[PDB]
C-alpha cells in the first residue's frame, strides 16, 4: 500500500546501516554479563533488561517520527499492526506477522518469524524456566507506545529457545488521556 | 565428559543421529539501522555510568565486553577470511605482529564498519608501542568525545583480538585532531616485553 | 580404541573422550592410564614449541608428530587457542596408519562443532562442555572417518 | 616430558621389591614433581593421579609428615570427583596412621555444624517466665546437628562442649557420625547456671574428632547466631 | 534571515537558546525562560478560541544544501499558534506529536510559513540524532553537546 511501500523506500536514506552480527554480539555480551553477575537470578535479569529496554523505549519514538514523518495513528489495532510491521523493518530489518486477537482485537499477538537477537544462542539448562532472552523488545515497545500515549502491557508467552516453536508477545492496551494541544 | 567424571564412554558400534540444533554459520546480511545499535550502545553506557565509581574502573568495565566477544569474532572472522564448510584449506596464522595488525586493518573494520582505518603506523621512538587511528569512528560519532572514555568498546574489542593471538597488550585510546578530519581517535596500543622478546629472538 | 582430547590454553581439557571398536570391544586395558594426560601433557609441550615457529602452507594441520614406545600421536592447532588431539590405535599392533587427509577432514570438521558451542554467549572460555548433543554428534562424525 | 619420565621414575620405585629407608633427595624429587605443576593448571584428574603416586611413594619410603601433608592436601583440595569408589573407601585407612601418629591436626573441614537450636522440653504447668529472637533459657535439653560431606564413616564426635561463656556447657557425646548424611546429634545436655543476666552471644563451639580440641566451627552461609 | 533558535520541552520549559547572528545582547538566561513559560501558556489557550464555531499538508523545496526525506509530509499542528509577525522580527513554532515545541525567530521577513516549517523538520531530525543519542543527556535537561551546536550553526548559513 502507501505505508508498506514507503517502508522499503525509507530504508534508503542518509544514516548508514551496519550488519546485525555486531548488534547481536553486543546484546549477547550484555545479557551474558548480566546473567553472570546476578548469580543466575534469571527473574532479576528479566526486569533489569526490561528496564534497559524501556529506557530507550522513551527515546526511540522521536527518531522514528523524525526520520519517518508519519501522521497520528487513529485506529488503535490495524494501523498499529501495519506500523509495527513496517517499523521493525525500518530499525532492524525484520517483518513480524500479526494474529491471535481478542474478540475486539484488544490483546493481539505479534508473531516474529525469525529473531536476529538470537540467531545462534543455545541458552543453558538451568536457564530454561525463569528467563526470556529478548525482553528488551518488551521494554522498547512499551516505552515507544507509551510516548504516543497508549498504555500497553506487553509480555512474552513463547519463543524459540525456551523450547516452543513460535515467538509472540501478547499485549493489553489500557487507555490514557492528555496527549497535547493539537 | 564432565570435569568430575572421567573420559569414559562406549563403543562405536551403533549410530545415534538423534541431534537437535546445528545449522549454517555463513555470512548472512540483514543490516540493521545505526539508530537501533546506537540506542543499544546508548543505554549500555547509561548502565555503566550508573553502576560504576570513577574513570578507570568504568574503562575496564567497558572493555570487558570487548574481551567477551573478541575471541568469538576472531575465530570465525579468520575462518571466513583465511578459509556445511566444504573447506579448501585454512591459511596461515599470525606470523608476527605486523600481519595480525594488518588483519585488523584488512578485514576487521570492513567486517564491522564497511571501510578501513586509514593507517597502521609503526611508532617512531619505540617498537612495543603501535598505533592505529580511525578517522571518523562510527559507533561513537554522536557522543561529544571530549571525554574519550566512550570509545573503549573498541579498545576492548581489539585487545580480545590479540589476547587469543598470544600478545598480551596494554591498549589505550587517545583522540587528536591532526587533520581536517575532525575527532579522529588514535588507538595507541602497547605490548608486553616478552612476546616482543619472542619477536626479539630473531625478528 | 580411539581417544579424543581438546586441551585448552591453561592446560585444561575442555573436551576429552574415548571410544572403542567392537572388534577390540574394550580399550587399552591397563594402558588406558599412561596414554592419558602425561603423554598428552608432553604433546602439549611439543605443540607448544612447534606452533610458534614457521618451520619444523597449512599452519593449522600438522599430522603425526611423536611416538612413545607403544604407539604414536597426531595433532592439530587452531588459532582459537585450542589444540585438538586424537589418540588412535589398536593396542596389539604398532598402528602406523596416518590417513593424513581424510582425518584432516575431521579436524576442520569438528572445528565448527566447537565454533557453534563457542558462539553460545552463555558459554565461557576455560570451562568444559556438557553438551548432550555435541558429544553424541562427534562419534557419529567419527562414524564418517574411523 | 620431564614430568612424564619422572612419573615413570616414581612408578619404578613402587614396583621395586627391594627395600628403602629415606635418602634426602626424595624431598626434592617429590617437591619438583609437585612444582612442575602450579599446585599449592586446571587438569584436576591429573592431580588426582599424581598425588596418588606421591602418597604411595611416601608410604613406601616412610616420610610421615609428607604423607600427612600431601594426603591432607588431597582431601581438602579435591574429592568432589571421589565417591566411595576410586579408592576412597579403601582410602582413609591410609590416614588413620596419620592420626595415630602426631602428624595432622585441626580436622581440615571448616564446614561441619549445619545449624544450632536450643529447643526446650516442657515439664511443669506454670513454672515459666510469666512476665519476661533471644532465649532466656529454661532448664532443659539442647540439640545441635551437623553434616559431613566426605563420604567416609567413623568420624567419631567426642567431647562436644561449648566455648568460653558461662557454666551453660555441653556434657558428652560418646557416639559417631555417619558416612554421607547430615546426621542428627544425640544429647549435648547443657548444665546451665543462674549468673548475671547481660546478653552473651555464641557463634559456635569446640569439637574434637578423635583429635585435638578445635575452635568454634562457624556455621554455614550466614552467622546462624 | 533567522538569527535565534530555541527548542522547548513538553513540560513547559526552555531547553536550548542560541542568539546566532545578532551579536549584541541584552538578554540573559531566565528571561528567555520567561518567554518559554509564556509561550507555553499562550499555546495552552490558543486552540480553544474556535472562531469557526464548528487535508492540509506541508511541501518540499529542499532547504539546506542532500535533505532527509523528499516528500510533502504531514504536520500535527492542526489547531494552535504557528507564527507571529511584528515590525522588528517574526517568530515560528512547530510542535511534535510527542510535545516538543521548536521555536525559530527571524529578524527579517522570510510559502513563508512553509520554508520555515521545512527548516524546522530538519532540526527536529537533527535534535533526534545528535543529542537524543547522548549518555550525558539526561532527560528534559539543557543541551550541552557542542556537536549539536555547530551542526545547527552550519544550518543557519545553509539557510541564508
Amino acid at each position: 500500500r502507501s505505508l508498506k511501500a514507503m517502508g522499503e523506500e525509507i530504508w534508503k536514506n542518509k544514516t548508514e546501516k551496519i550488519n546485525t552480527e555486531l548488534f547481536t554480539l553486543t546484546y549477547g555480551s550484555i545479557v551474558a554479563q548480566l546473567c553472570q553477575d546476578y548469580e543466575r537470578d534469571f527473574n532479576k535479569v528479566n526486569d533489569h533488561l526490561y528496564s534497559m529496554g524501556y529506557n530507550i523505549g522513551c527515546r526511540l519514538i522521536e527518531d522514528f517520527l523524525a526520520r519517518t514523518a508519519l501522521p497520528r495513528c487513529e485506529n488503535l489495532v490495524k494501523t498499529s499492526e501495519v506500523l509495527s510491521k513496517c517499523a521493525f523493518k525500518i530499525f532492524l530489518n525484520i517483518t513480524p506477522n500479526i494474529t491471535n486477537w481478542s474478540h475486539n482485537k484488544d490483546t493481539f499477538s505479534l508473531i516474529l518469524d525469525e529473531n536476529p537477537l538470537a540467531d545462534f544462542v543455545e541458552l543453558p539448562m538451568d536457564a530454561m524456566k525463569s528467563l526470556w532472552y529478548s525482553n528488551i523488545l518488551c521494554g522498547v515497545l512499551k516505552g515507544s507506545l507509551e510516548m504516543v500515549q497508549l498504555d500497553c502491557d506487553v509480555w512474552f508467552v513463547s519463543d524459540i529457545l525456551r523450547g516452543d516453536s513460535q515467538t509472540e508477545i501478547k499485549v493489553k492496551l489500557n487507555r490514557i488521556l492528555k496527549d497535547e494541544i493539537p | 565428559v564432565g570435569p568430575k567424571q572421567a573420559i569414559t564412554s562406549e563403543a562405536s558400534t551403533t549410530y545415534y543421529i538423534s541431534r537437535i540444533y546445528s545449522e549454517s554459520l555463513l555470512f548472512k546480511r540483514q543490516e540493521a539501522s545505526l539508530s537501533a545499535m546506537a540506542f543499544l550502545f546508548q543505554e549500555m553506557i547509561s548502565q555503566l555510568h550508573r553502576t560504576c565509581k570513577t574513570a578507570g574502573d568504568f574503562e575496564t568495565k567497558l572493555s570487558d565486553y570487548g574481551h567477551n566477544i573478541g575471541i568469538r569474532l576472531l575465530e570465525l572472522l579468520n575462518f571466513r577470511a583465511s578459509s556445511s564448510n566444504y573447506i579448501t584449506k585454512m591459511r596461515r596464522r599470525d606470523l608476527k605482529i605486523l600481519d595480525i595488525l594488518q588483519f585488523i586493518h584488512g578485514t576487521l573494520w570492513s567486517y564491522l564498519f564497511n571501510h578501513v582505518s586509514d593507517d597502521l603506523v609503526k611508532s617512531s621512538e619505540r617498537d612495543n608501542e603501535y598505533m592505529i587511528v580511525d578517522n571518523f569512528p562510527t559507533l561513537t560519532q554522536f557522543i561529544p568525545g571530549e571525554n574519550v572514555s566512550c570509545e573503549y568498546f573498541v579498545c576492548g574489542i581489539i585487545k580480545g583480538f590479540l589476547f587469543n593471538a598470544g600478545f598480551p597488550c596494554g591498549v589505550t585510546a587517545h583522540r587528536m585532531p591532526q587533520g581536517g578530519h575532525s575527532q579522529r581517535t588514535v588507538y595507541l596500543i602497547q605490548f608486553d616485553r616478552q612476546v616482543l622478546d619472542r619477536e626479539g629472538l630473531r625478528f | 580404541p580411539q581417544y579424543f582430547a581438546i586441551i585448552g590454553k591453561k592446560d585444561n581439557p575442555v573436551y576429552e573422550i574415548e571410544f572403542t571398536n567392537a572388534e577390540n570391544p574394550q580399550g587399552f586395558p591397563q594402558d588406558l592410564k599412561e596414554l592419558n594426560p602425561f603423554i598428552l601433557h608432553a604433546s602439549l609441550d611439543i605443540v607448544e614449541d612447534l606452533q610458534w615457529q614457521i618451520n619444523p602452507t597449512d599452519n593449522c594441520y600438522l599430522g603425526k608428530v611423536d611416538h612413545f614406545y607403544g604407539l604414536a600421536i597426531t595433532a592439530y592447532i587452531s588459532y582459537s587457542g585450542m589444540k585438538f588431539v586424537m589418540i588412535h590405535g589398536n593396542s596389539a599392533n604398532s598402528s602406523v596408519v596416518i590417513d593424513d587427509n581424510n582425518m584432516r577432514s575431521f579436524y576442520q570438521e569438528v572445528h565448527e562443532l566447537y565454533v557453534k558451542t563457542l558462539m553460545n554467549p552463555f558459554y565461557k572460555i576455560t570451562d568444559p562442555i556438557r553438551s548432550p548433543a555435541f558429544d553424541s554428534r562427534v562419534r557419529t562424525l567419527a562414524r564418517k572417518h574411523l | 616430558k620431564q614430568l612424564f619420565v619422572l612419573r615413570l621414575l616414581m612408578v619404578a620405585l613402587l614396583a621395586t621389591p627391594n627395600k628403602i629407608a629415606w635418602h634426602p633427595d626424595y624431598r626434592t624429587l617429590i617437591d619438583t614433581i609437585i612444582e612442575l605443576l602450579n599446585i599449592n593448571s586446571t587438569w584436576l584428574i591429573l592431580q588426582k593421579k599424581i598425588l596418588q603416586l606421591c602418597i604411595k611413594v611416601s608410604r613406601k619410603i616412610n616420610d610421615f609428615e609428607y604423607v600427612a601433608k600431601f594426603s591432607s592436601i588431597l582431601i581438602t583440595k579435591y574429592t568432589h570427583l571421589l565417591n566411595q569408589s576410586e579408592q576412597d573407601a579403601l582410602f582413609k585407612e591410609y590416614i588413620q596412621p596419620s592420626i595415630t601418629n602426631e602428624s595432622i591436626t585441626s580436622y581440615w573441614d571448616p564446614f561441619i555444624l549445619r545449624e544450632v537450636v536450643i529447643n526446650r522440653i516442657l515439664d511443669s504447668d506454670p513454672t515459666s517466665n510469666e512476665i519476661p529472637a533471644e532465649f532466656t533459657c529454661r532448664v532443659q535439653n539442647p540439640f545441635k546437628f551437623d553434616f559431613t560431606i566426605n563420604d567416609i564413616q567413623l568420624d567419631e564426635e567426642i567431647s562436644e562442649f561449648c566455648e568460653i561463656d558461662r557454666k551453660a556447657v555441653s556434657y558428652s557425646g560418646p557416639y559417631n557420625v555417619k558416612a554421607e548424611s547430615i546426621r542428627s546429634i544425640t544429647l549435648p545436655l547443657i548444665i546451665k547456671k543462674p549468673t548475671y543476666k547481660k546478653i552473651y552471644e555464641i557463634s559456635c563451639l569446640k569439637i574434637s574428632i578423635l583429635k585435638l580440641p578445635l575452635q568454634k566451627f562457624d556455621i554455614i552461609n550466614d552467622s546462624r547466631r | 534571515a533567522i538569527e535565534t533558535i530555541l527548542v522547548i520541552n513538553k513540560s513547559g520549559g526552555l531547553i536550548y537558546q542560541r542568539n546566532f547572528t545578532n551579536d549584541e545582547q541584552k538578554l540573559n538566561s531566565n528571561e528567555y525562560l520567561i518567554l518559554a513559560s509564556t509561550l507555553h501558556g499562550v499555546f495552552a489557550i490558543a486552540s480553544q478560541l474556535t472562531p469557526k464555531a464548528l487535508n492540509t499538508i506541508p511541501y518540499i523545496p529542499y532547504v539546506g544544501m542532500d535533505d532527509f526525506f523528499k516528500e510533502p509530509f504531514t504536520n500535527w499542528n492542526k489547531s494552535g499558534l504557528r507564527q507571529l509577525c511584528t515590525d522588528q522580527f517574526t517568530m515560528f513554532i512547530y510542535q511534535t506529536l510527542t510535545g516538543l515545541k521548536f521555536v525559530a525567530i527571524s529578524s527579517s521577513v522570510m510559502l513563508a510559513i512553509q520554508i520555515a516549517d521545512n527548516f524546522l523538520r530538519k532540526v527536529y531530525c537533527l535534535y533526534s540524532d545528535y543529542v537524543m543519542k547522548d549518555p550525558s543527556y539526561s532527560m528534559e535537561m539543557p543541551i550541552r553537546s557542542n556537536l549539536f551546536d555547530e551542526k545547527v550553526k552550519k544550518m543557519v548559513e545553509n539557510l541564508q
